[PDB]
């Protein structure tokens, strides 16, 4: 339920929600690199 | 007490496994320090934050299958390391080039060898720690080489030399550590230490053949015996720590002369306690004593 002071021009209300999106830099073999990420607080990961 | 060459299994092993707690390997570990059964303090896993909590419970009630290839090949290739079939430098090749040779082959029954390989590599690391200390392996070899080349047992002149055979033999038992035979040249030589500071040839030792026994004059070095060489001579210094009773001490210098060489020993041990006192006491003296040194000449000269 936000309120705001009297619009005039049209604005776009940025709202950031605390999210969590980390890395883990994998190497099994020397040049090969396996890739993971997550931004968990936003249905993503793994 | 001391240790063996840090366990090569091992030493890569804690280059790659979890140190503190792996919930699956060390799971009875885990789950007597979950149930409160720590003798340290029961509830430790209690006053703990409850997200990571709960990341010890889902671990070890379920046990999660951790890596275990890469510190079972790394295993090989630091004890390859350890017993020198690669050199340090190489640790970024061989690593992978077995890794992408059992990524061709994964699945044989190669790697179900690789595994008893690897106590076998590692127990190899631990087989040539110990017997490199006794370096008798590439010595004995070599003077089985020197006894069969060399003519033994024919003194015809005089026989005092079936003790010398037997006392370059107790050269390779007693002291093994940096003692090599080494067949560098066709002339047999053997080293006592690290840095080779008295390497003589034992076939400078073949001015002795004809020497094996002569008349004695009196007991001033003899009239004849000025024909052994310093390379010979040294030699014949080195064996006296090993063998003294035996050869003739009255009838050539090959006893004669071993007996003084331990003249030349039991003066050397007693001026070894001498200069580590008057050397210790130059709180006292105050000057730069070679008095020590020239004393050490006077008891050797004026004698």
């Amino acid at each position: 339920t936000f309120e705001v002071d009297p619009m005039d021009e049209p604005t776009l209300l940025y709202v950031l929600f605390e999210v969590f999106d980390v890395v883990r830099v994998h190497r099994p073999h020397r040049g090969v690199i396996e890739t993971v990420y997550l931004r968990t607080p936003f249905s993503a990961g793994n | 007490m001391m240790q063996d060459a840090t366990d090569p299994a091992v030493r890569a092993a804690l280059q790659s496994q979890p140190s503190g707690l792996n919930s699956t390997d060390d799971w009875r570990q885990v789950m007597d320090r979950i149930m409160s059964l720590t003798a340290r303090n029961p509830d430790a896993f209690r006053q703990q934050p409850q997200a990571n909590r709960l990341s010890a419970i889902l671990e070890a009630v379920v046990p999660a299958r951790a890596n275990p290839t890469h510190e079972k090949v790394l295993a090989i290739v630091n004890a390859l390391a350890e017993n020198r079939a690669i050199r340090p430098d190489e640790a970024g090749l061989v690593y992978d080039a077995l890794l992408q040779r059992v990524a061709r082959y994964n699945s044989g029954n190669v790697q179900t060898n690789l595994d008893r390989l690897v106590g076998d590599v590692r127990e190899a690391v631990a087989q040539r720690e110990r017997a490199q200390q006794q370096g008798n392996l590439g010595s004995m070899v070599a003077l089985n080489a020197f006894l069969s080349t060399q003519p033994a047992n024919v003194p015809r002149g005089q026989e005092d030399y079936t003790n010398f055979v037997s006392a370059l033999r107790l050269m390779v038992t007693e002291t093994p550590q940096s003692e090599v035979y080494q067949s560098g040249p066709d002339y047999f030589f053997q080293t006592s230490r690290q840095g080779l500071q008295t390497v003589n040839l034992s076939q400078a030792f073949k001015n002795l053949q004809g020497l094996w026994g002569v008349r004695a004059p009196t007991g001033d070095r003899a009239t004849v015996s000025s024909l052994l060489t310093p390379n010979s001579r040294l030699l014949l210094l080195l064996i006296a720590p090993f063998t003294d009773s035996g050869s003739v001490s009255r009838d050539t210098y090959l006893g004669h002369l071993l007996t003084l060489y331990r003249e030349a020993i039991g003066q050397a041990h007693v001026d070894e306690h001498t200069f580590q006192e008057i050397t210790s006491v130059s709180r006292a003296l105050g000057q730069e004593d070679t008095g020590s040194l020239e004393a050490t000449l006077n008891y050797l000269l004026t004698n």
